[PDB]
């Protein structure tokens, strides 16, 4: 998986470059995984220039004109012939009517037998078509325009006919070969490639991963022009916006051909094909390829202070007319005579390229793709973010990005246009009026406010400056099942990114975010001038009362305003049609802003759900092709949560005016509460809501509000498919559900009750985040809680049965409660079924953070589960190594499931090797797309010591896995962990979601042994409240979809699904097993057994029962006992066995997957809305196998480690004697050392060996994740250049990286390491002889490193150690750095000041003699081990170097170090001094 | 409720300090021509609602009258008369040939629509066309009023008089015959006034510390002008907070990133409330934000040597007394915020002449007028031991009273 190109700059051509490109593809092959069989090709292809020599030599019956005056087509046909010749005639007719002369047709010979079975079965026919050029076509640009017109017309005719054929490419400078072929198979299949007549200038390539096991020849790229990497998270809003602008595109170059080319994009096409179509249209429109690429993929232009004014104006102008296309991507396009290469606005993929004395640029994903002469290599650079690697074959030079960008910016007076044409809407300060309705209570009840909602969501926002937190994630029944009337918002659940893309962070990565919003009407995109930018622009989506009134009162003729009453009486269809009529009438009149107002609403007129109204208006406008001419502002009372806000922006609303919330704040301030002033309160609320919207955006990964605005990132749960298609087209829904009539009835009921309200003047208490008697039902009610506790403490079975009955029946809690047994089968005696000891081995405790829990509770859980024989778990907070030895009494506190979270806090050689299985926390049920925060107050020394950080320092866990940028990286990490612990099983933790079946299939291909699907009902230590309530989906849908997709693809017999989340009863366990579960996880229930009372205050760290609090005073109140947990598990097992007797099932694998025994209960039909659900999706059993038998064969064998290193090093490791060896390593060898490190750690442990016991040498390019998990005492001399993730999870030892021996240029100035290095390491040394990549030392926690320059975001989340940069530094350095030191060398002090992020770092100059001596010793070792000229010169000029050095240290780290040093000097013990300093700091 | 009585009391104080008889006070306490009219209007639904109009000419002894028009739903006769007297005081202070006046309509532009506003303005002109003309009255932009309404009013007066009268109404669009710099007039006026005040008090403008709370168009243009002149800005505030940097704030970057509303605060960064912003060290303080900010509690905390009240009465009597005792120069708002009136007068002169000046000429004339007026008022306020507010009121009333005495109405 990846890309590649081998281009000759000066333009000279030979077959050698094509052969080298094929070799490059073959080498790149290793990154991908295995599908059904290794022979199948997941997708690959190659691109070249037109081979006129070969064509003239081979065709022999075409009078081929000169080089530039004809084009070559490539068409894929089915196996049949009648449709083939019909399409051939029709294409000839198209060409003839367009006026070009068809030269002829040709058939490409192919070797079918050289291909796997599936691709042989799907093998399509290939014919190349030659196009002529008329004398009128003077310019090749016009020729390409006509060819594009012909291709689009042919595609339109084909889709109208319904046939199945595809144009691979139709251009005069590019011909593309592709298919479901492995690279070793492509050359054999396309026998044309074997001829020695091809002469090309460049040769682009690409290999796909095929997340699903059912790809098609058409989908696989290289596409027509460009090769694409990663995924685009804005591909629904993208298509909607593009279709909207489609009807309004107008230009002169295409003339009337826009009518022919009306469909400009393939709706069914994938992200790469859609991007290629849009890019090709834009570049044919009359823009340069570089210009359109910059337009489509802009740099961060807002919030960035390192950009030139011309560039900032350029991007401000283009963002006003075209939205950005966010997501991990590495574009590499072509236009025949020019080439380019780009990374996304965040640079989430690697791209390292070479240059030689013969002008052979080698741009590829990794470094060692092909063998190159180190005596000829000239540059080893990296394509940094926001830098255009552009090549021009005719000129034969690498044109510099700086000058390309400068001249593009200066081509027009964008700065003057922005300065002049912007519209000012300065509000009048004397027009103030604090609005009041005098019906505040009535309106609040109508819109669904509650006193709980107010006092727990509005005041805390102002008090804390942020959204309030929580714990014990939502367990209330879905809105569709809840009997109480619920607003339409609850039916929509947010989404997030699991695989193929990371969840980007916001607070630390603020430079990438962009919250600029444009209001008005866009102009002519193809010929834009000043009317695209004569528009209003906002900083935040939310608005204040004064701002909203100013917008409404603006009377400028170009920017008009209209108010549309979004209300209805009886017929929702009539209301929506009337609203459409007002909208279209206003557009015809010429308005540009629409105001959807819920005001003026009385007992006879009720409000449409604002989400539904906005979605309907947006869809109608997009369909009629007028959305670009208007701006939809929304003023709805029911807008007070970040969830509601984000839903409105995502589904179309231009701005929100929470007038009801503002009036509520006015009332509270008048009463006396919330003493802060009204204006300050309004501003704080707006800022907090904008921050929440940014957080919700960061959850998914869309970093631009403009992109998210079009993007529809919600998944309706309980809305009918017909309604979704009508109004929410593109949204994903599984069960269908309620209808428009039901929604109208619900709204009318709520409105009528609220406007009746003739008994009291108070708001009924809410029950969303707390339980109040008579309110919304919750899974854990006090009845269930104390019944369970009493039964567990008494060991009585009748009480437990009563608890199960109460928990299950009497209400509708979850989807699984709608399933019932047929009841007509053959019961079997309880003594004939599998036993409880066999039952209990398939249970888990779920991840339990040591910081969140107390030591007593955690050890009780571990002891109980280990005694029972299941598999306990350890949270992301690591674990004290003292728990790896059983106690004298026989207790075993060791955790069988070691979790590898984003923090990588306790990851170490010992911590990983002493385990039984490994999980990868891709996400949790509550806060999937978010990280965490553990401030100084809550981080105690007894937690910091375990987590390997300084006491009393606020730790930050980044949301994404910085080692996971795609499924390929996920597979690489899985292989790394398997190599680290060969004797363990790898696991992944997912969350139910749309497409989770596809993600599970991709993971299974990535060779993850166990997949865990966790519903959003699961708990959490801390998370934002809206993330608690409106994130994820119930695990039932996720498990059903994953099982169906896996067993359809054929990989269900290679993985072991699991389940967790509110598994409170053996009925729930049986439901999960029938749905396809194998092992289960119980986390919330064991806490209740231990003594938790579901108080929902874990985040507060003030547990009254002392179950989730670190305070010793509260810990003294603990009363738990492992016997209670054992009794709970035994009772669950016995109840499950009783149901097994009832159902007549003999064994687990025998029952599993037998969903035919499930039918809907009559209670669902009785329910007034739950009866409208479609359950056939879950009740469906395709043929296949339904149990794990195969061993999930890994590729641990044949690795360089086992082959060469270990066989001569067993004696050294066992005898503790020194040994030296030299090895040749190529890029295929991935890890190269983790196995030896694991062996050393297992044999000895944390202590390791004496310094420099094993001295491994290496040569040539290294593989990805080289030298990961290396323990202390090892030393890896790598005399070459490496790939990403160097020294991942280091736990001691040295790593010396020096450029090749034949390389004589500035190795200290040429990059020698990949993006991320030393991620999550704990202690060690390093000496890198060159620049590093983006995000260097992401989570260094004790490793001292020496580098000559680093990329961007370097030293992001350090918590210790030190860094010594001998050169420049990228922007946003030390972003969130909460600990450690960074002696960054620099010359331009002020430029360094500007580059660094000033939030949480303090700068100094070296004055301490000990610091100076430490730096001197580090540089001395660096020179002694590397022979670096920069280091030698610095040692020589030490006198100037000490002055020129710059030191960086966080405030809290500095203060804590000073305090602990003062205490130690005073002469107090280490523990007492640490405690006293922590108390003083966090009083 | 107390606006009219307060205006009468300050006028009485100024007249007493001048020493003129009580006849001038009797004549000037009340506007000489107040007209109340009812304007029929047709709504979109077809129903007809009647809006109550207003118009007041405080005096016309000097020459043609002038006044704004506010579509404020709480406009009343007392407020209209008070605003007419206030505008007359502005004209007298700036030494213009205007007498003073004000108009208004009782309506709600919020619920009102575009075509309905058009019809409302047109009916208003049809109603009050009799007592309004080039030598009798001159409307101008004001609260809930702008260039489109000015253009509609001009078009209709052209229709009713049968001949083009571009000089009939000011604040017109540029194409219709407007004047350049109509948006930066207040900023230019405050810039001239701050420069002259610093010169008179000896504070060097070069390197002077400045704070500008309230970052609308006035604040943005004032900051840009200060940066161009040389003075450093060490504080800005808006509806979302403020900032602080003793060594500049990159006003160029702030203006480049300036949005439609003028909001500039970051998202994930703490901000400084205006209450603490006022206390920050600075040479000159420029409150151009919500009124009633400087009071007794913060009077002892203020530190600026020069305070300019660009807003309308942001301070109170107690704060004024405390500042005077502390010897802190206090620029009256009447002189601080006269740039709009001055540019409107220049626009009227340009229309009457039929030839349009340029930005440089407008700049020079406006600065000349402002510096002359400020120097005159400063000299008078130092000659007579009084507060600058009293000096402003006295100077403004002097011209009106003396012109009335010449014309012989008294
Ligand atoms: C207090 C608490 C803390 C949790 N902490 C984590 C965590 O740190 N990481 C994680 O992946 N899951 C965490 N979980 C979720 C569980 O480990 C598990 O994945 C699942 O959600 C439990 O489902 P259950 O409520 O049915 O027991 C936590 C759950 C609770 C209740
Ligand atoms: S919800 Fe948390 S605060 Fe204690 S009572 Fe339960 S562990």
């Amino acid at each position: 998986c990846g890309i590649g190109l081998y281009a000759h700059l000066k333009g000279k051509q030979t077959h050698d470059i094509v052969k080298q490109g094929l070799k490059m593809l073959c080498q790149l092959d290793h990154r991908g995984g295995q599908g059904s069989d290794p022979d199948t090709g997941d997708g690959a292809g190659l691109l070249v220039q037109i081979p006129d020599a070969f064509f003239r030599k081979e065709c022999k019956n075409i009078n081929l004109p000169e080089k530039e005056r004809y084009g070559v087509g490539m068409v894929f046909f089915s196996q049949k012939e009648d449709e083939r010749k019909k399409i051939e005639k029709q294409i000839n007719a198209l060409i003839e009517q367009e006026g070009q002369v068809v030269l002829g047709w040709r058939t490409v010979p192919v070797n079918v037998g050289k291909i796997g079975t599936v691709a042989q079965k799907s093998c399509p026919f290939v014919r190349q078509v030659f196009i002529g050029a008329s004398s009128d076509l003077k310019d090749n640009l016009s020729f390409e325009r006509k060819l594009y017109v012909i291709r689009k017309q042919a595609e339109n005719w084909g889709v109208t006919e319904g046939l199945d054929f595809y144009f691979a490419s139709l251009s005069s400078q590019t011909i593309v070969y592709k298919g479901l072929l492995t690279p070793e198979q492509v050359d054999a299949f396309y026998s044309d490639l074997q001829d020695e007549a091809f002469v090309s200038a460049f040769a682009l390539v690409h290999s796909r991963f095929s997340t699903n096991t059912f790809p098609t020849w058409e989908r696989a790229h290289p596409n027509r022009y460009l090769v694409h990497n990663g995924e685009i998270n804005t591909l629904r809003g993208n298509i909607n916006w593009m279709r909207a602008r489609e009807q309004q595109f107008v230009s002169e170059s295409f003339g009337e051909d826009l009518n022919k080319i009306l469909p400009i994009l393939n709706a069914d096409g994938s992200d790469s094909s859609i991007l290629d179509n849009a890019f090709e249209f834009f570049v044919m429109a009359g823009r340069k390829p570089a210009h359109t690429a910059m337009m489509l993929i802009p740099e961060p232009w807002t919030e960035n202070t390192h950009m030139s004014k011309e560039k900032r104006a350029f991007y401000e102008y283009h963002s006003s007319l075209m939205e950005p296309w966010d997501g991990p991507t590495a574009i590499s396009f072509t236009d025949g005579k020019q080439i380019g290469a780009i990374l996304d606005r965040n640079g989430l993929r690697p791209a390292r390229y070479y240059v030689t004395k013969d002008d052979y640029i080698i741009f590829s994903s990794e470094v060692g793709v092909i063998e190159v002469e180190q005596e000829n290599v000239l540059y080893k650079n990296r394509l940094e973010p926001g830098k255009m690697l552009l090549i021009d074959l005719e000129e034969g030079r690498i044109i510099s990005d700086e000058e390309v960008k400068t001249q593009i910016a200066t081509e027009y007076p964008y700065q003057k246009w922005l300065e002049e044409e912007l519209v000012q809407v300065n509000p009048d300060p004397e027009s103030r009026e604090e609005e009041q309705f005098s019906d505040l209570l009535t309106r609040q009840k109508a819109f669904g406010y509650t006193y709980e909602d107010i006092q727990k969501y509005l005041i805390p926002v102002i008090k804390e400056g942020k959204d309030p937190l929580g714990s014990m994630g939502n367990d209330a029944p879905l809105a569709v099942l809840s009997d109480r009337a619920q607003s339409l918002f609850n039916y929509f659940k947010q989404l997030f990114a699991q695989v193929t893309n990371p969840p980007i962070d916001a607070i630390r990565e603020q430079l990438v975010t962009s919250t600029m919003t444009w209001l008005g009407a866009e102009g002519d995109l193809l010929h834009p001038s000043e009317r695209n930018v004569r528009r209003i622009k906002l900083y935040t989506p939310v608005l204040s009362n004064e701002q909203f009134y100013a917008l409404k009162t603006i009377v400028h003729p170009d920017l008009k305003s209209q108010k549309i009453d979004v209300l209805f009486s009886e017929d929702l269809e009539r209301g929506l049609k009337d609203m459409f009529t007002q909208a279209e009438k206003a557009i015809s009149q010429g308005v540009s802003l629409l105001i959807l107002s819920d005001k003026k609403m009385n007992e006879r007129l009720t409000p449409i759900p604002p989400l539904l109204a906005v979605s309907a208006l947006h869809q109608h406008l997009i369909r009629k092709g007028l959305r670009t001419k208007v701006s939809i502002i929304v003023e709805s009372g029911e807008a007070r949560e970040v969830h509601h806000f984000a839903a409105l922006i995502g589904y179309g609303a231009d701005a929100i005016n929470p007038y009801l919330a503002y009036a509520t704040y006015k009332q509270e301030i008048d009463e006396g509460r919330l003493d802060i002033s009204y204006e300050e309160a309004v501003s704080k609320y707006g800022k907090s809501i904008t921050e929440g919207v940014v957080k919700v955006m960061s959850k998914m990964g869309i970093s631009t509000v403009q992109s998210y605005r079009g993007a529809q990132i919600f998944e309706a749960v309980g809305i009918s498919r017909d309604v979704i298609d009508r109004y929410f087209s593109g949204t994903a829904s599984q069960l269908g559900g309620i209808d428009l009539q039901t929604i109208a009835e619900e709204a009318q009921r709520r409105h009528r009750e609220a406007y009746q309200d003739d008994y009291s003047k108070t708001l009924e208490p809410g029950s969303d985040f707390q339980w109040r008697n008579g309110g919304e039902h919750h899974a854990f009610n006090p009845k269930t809680i104390h019944t369970l506790q009493w039964a567990c403490r008494r060991n009585d079975y009748n009480l437990f049965k009563q608890y199960t009955k109460a928990a299950d029946e009497e209400r509708i809690g979850f989807l699984r409660n709608l399933f019932a047994f047929d009841g007509n089968r053959k019961p079997l005696k309880l003594e004939e079924v599998e036993s409880a000891e066999s039952i209990v081995k398939r249970f888990k405790t779920g991840a339990m953070s040591f910081g969140s829990l107390s030591k007593e509770a955690h050890e009780a859980l571990a002891i109980a589960m280990n005694r029972l024989g299941g598999k306990s778990n350890s949270g992301e907070g690591g674990e004290d190594p003292k728990r790896f030895v059983p106690d004298e009494n026989g207790d075993d506190r060791r955790s069988a499931i070691k979790q590898i979270a984003s923090g990588r806090f306790g990851v170490k050689s010992h911590y990983l090797v002493n385990a039984d299985e490994l999980q990868i926390k891709m996400a949790q049920g509550a806060k999937p797309g978010e990280g965490g925060q553990l401030p100084g107050n809550k981080v105690y020394p007894w937690v910091a010591d375990v987590r390997g950080s300084t006491p009393g320092v606020g730790l930050i866990s980044p949301p994404p896995h910085h080692d996971i940028y795609s499924i390929e990286d996920l597979a690489q990490l899985i292989h790394d962990l398997k190599n680290a612990n060969r004797d363990a099983r790898i696991s992944v933790k997912l969350v139910s979601k749309a497409g989770v079946g596809t993600i599970a299939a991709g993971v299974a291909k990535a060779t993850a042994d166990v997949i865990v699907i966790s519903g959003y009902d699961g708990g959490t230590g801390a998370s934002p409240k809206t993330s608690i309530k409106h994130t994820g989906l119930p695990w039932e849908l996720g498990l059903a979809e994953a099982h169906q997709t896996l067993m359809l693809n054929g990989l269900r017999d290679r993985v072991v699904l699991e389940t967790d989340g509110k598994l409170m009863t053996g009925r729930d366990v049986v439901m999960a097993a029938l749905l396809g579960a194998e092992e289960f996880g119980f986390a919330t229930a064991p806490l209740v057994v231990l003594g938790c009372v579901m108080m929902r205050a874990c985040h507060l760290d003030t547990c009254p029962v002392g179950v989730a609090t670190q305070n010793p005073e509260l810990r003294k109140k603990f009363m738990g006992d492992p016997d209670h947990i054992v009794n709970y598990m035994l009772f669950i097992a016995e109840e499950v066995r009783e149901y097994m007797a009832a159902l007549g099932f003999k064994t687990f694998d025998e029952m599993i997957g037998r969903t035919d025994v499930l039918h809907v209960s009559e209670r669902a039909k009785e329910h007034w809305k739950a009866s409208q659900l479609d359950l056939s999706t879950l009740l469906y059993q395709p043929e296949g196998v339904r149990t794990f038998q195969s061993p999930q064969n890994h590729k641990i064998d044949q690795s360089l480690d086992i082959t060469t290193i270990l066989p001569a090093v067993q004696e050294a490791i066992e005898s503790g004697k020194e040994a030296d060896i030299s090895i040749e390593i190529n890029n295929t060898n991935r890890v190269a050392g983790t196995i030896t490190g694991s062996e050393i750690s297992k044999r000895y442990g944390e202590e390791g060996l004496p310094e420099d016991t094993i001295k491994l040498h290496f040569t040539g390019s290294a593989g990805q994740s080289f030298g990961a998990f290396v323990p202390k005492g090892m030393t890896l001399y790598l005399d070459g250049d490496s790939n990403d993730y160097v020294g991942k999870g280091l736990s001691g030892g040295k790593i010396i990286v020096k450029s090749s021996e034949g390389f004589n240029s500035a190795s200290d100035d040429n990059v020698i390491i990949g993006n991320v290095a030393f991620y999550g390491a704990t202690s060690g040394e390093a000496y890198i002889n060159g620049r590093a990549g983006e995000r260097f030392a992401v989570r260094n926690s004790g490793v001292n490193v020496v580098v000559e320059g680093i990329g961007d975001h370097g030293c992001e989340y350090m918590t210790g150690g030190s860094v010594v940069v001998l050169g420049d530094v990228g922007k946003n350095f030390a972003a969130g750095m909460s600990g450690g030191i960074a002696y960054v060398l620099t010359e331009d002090v002020k430029a360094f000041k500007r580059k660094c992020n000033l939030e949480m770092i303090l700068f100094e100059s070296l004055e301490d003699e000990k610091e100076i001596q430490q730096i001197k010793a580090m540089l001395e070792r660096h020179t002694a081990y590397t022979n670096s000229q920069k280091a030698e010169d610095l040692l020589d000029q030490w006198e100037d170097s000490v002055k020129k050095f710059v030191k960086v240290i966080p405030k809290n780290y500095k203060q804590m170090l000073a305090s602990i040093e003062e205490q130690k000097a005073a002469g107090l013990s280490d523990e007492e001094a640490i405690m006293f300093a922590f108390e003083a700091n966090t009083k | 409720l107390d606006v009219l009585k307060s205006t009468q009391t300050v006028i009485h104080k100024a007249l007493e300090k001048l020493g003129y008889p009580e006849e001038v006070y009797e004549l000037l306490k009340e506007p000489m021509r107040l007209l109340t009219v009812k304007i029929p209007v047709r709504m979109d639904d077809g129903s007809v609602k009647i809006f109550t109009g207003y118009r007041a000419q405080h005096n016309d002894s000097v020459g043609p009258t002038k006044g704004g028009i506010r579509f404020h739903p709480n406009v009343t006769e007392k407020e209209v008369k008070a605003l007419s007297i206030w505008m007359s005081l502005k004209c007298g202070i700036i030494d213009l040939p205007y007498g003073g006046g004000k108009g208004g309509i009782v309506c709600d532009p919020r619920d009102m629509s575009f075509r309905e506003l058009e019809r409302l303005s047109r009916g208003y002109v049809r109603a009050i066309s009799q007592i309004v003309g080039p030598t009798k009255d001159v409307p101008a932009p004001d609260v809930f009023t702008n260039s489109q309404i000015m253009a509609w009013m001009m078009d209709e007066y052209s229709r009713i008089d049968e001949f083009n009268s571009p000089g009939f109404i000011t604040g017109k669009p540029l194409v219709l015959g407007g004047s350049h710099g109509r948006e930066s007039a207040t900023a230019k006026g405050v810039t001239i006034c701050i420069k002259e005040a610093a010169k008179k008090r000896g504070i060097d403008i070069k390197g002077a510390r400045v704070v500008v709370q309230g970052f609308g168009n006035a604040g943005s243009y004032l900051a840009k002008f200060m940066h161009d002149a040389g003075a450093k800005v060490v504080g800005i505030s808006d509806a979302y907070g403020g900032l602080y940097d003793p060594e500049g704030l990159d006003i160029d970057y702030l203006l480049d990133r300036r949005d439609s509303f003028g909001t500039v605060t970051k998202l994930f960064n703490d901000t400084i409330t205006n209450q603490e912003l006022l206390e920050l060290d600075c040479d000159i303080l420029v409150p151009a934000a919500i009124e009633n900010q400087i009071t007794e509690e913060n009077a002892h905390n203020i530190r600026a040597k020069i305070v300019v009240e660009a807003a309308n009465g942001p301070t109170t009597l107690e704060g004024t007394k405390i500042l005077s005792d502390r010897d802190i120069l206090l620029v009256p708002d009447v002189l601080a915020s006269a740039g709009g009136v001055t540019v409107s007068y220049f626009e009227w002169v340009q229309n009457n002449q039929g030839f349009y000046w340029s930005e440089e000429e407008v700049e020079e004339k406006l600065e000349k007028m402002m510096v002359k007026s400020f120097n005159n008022i400063y000299e008078m306020a130092n000659n007579r031991r009084i507060d600058m507010r009293l000096a402003a009121y006295m100077v403004g009333v002097r011209k009106m009273a003396e012109a009335s005495r010449f014309r012989g109405w008294i």
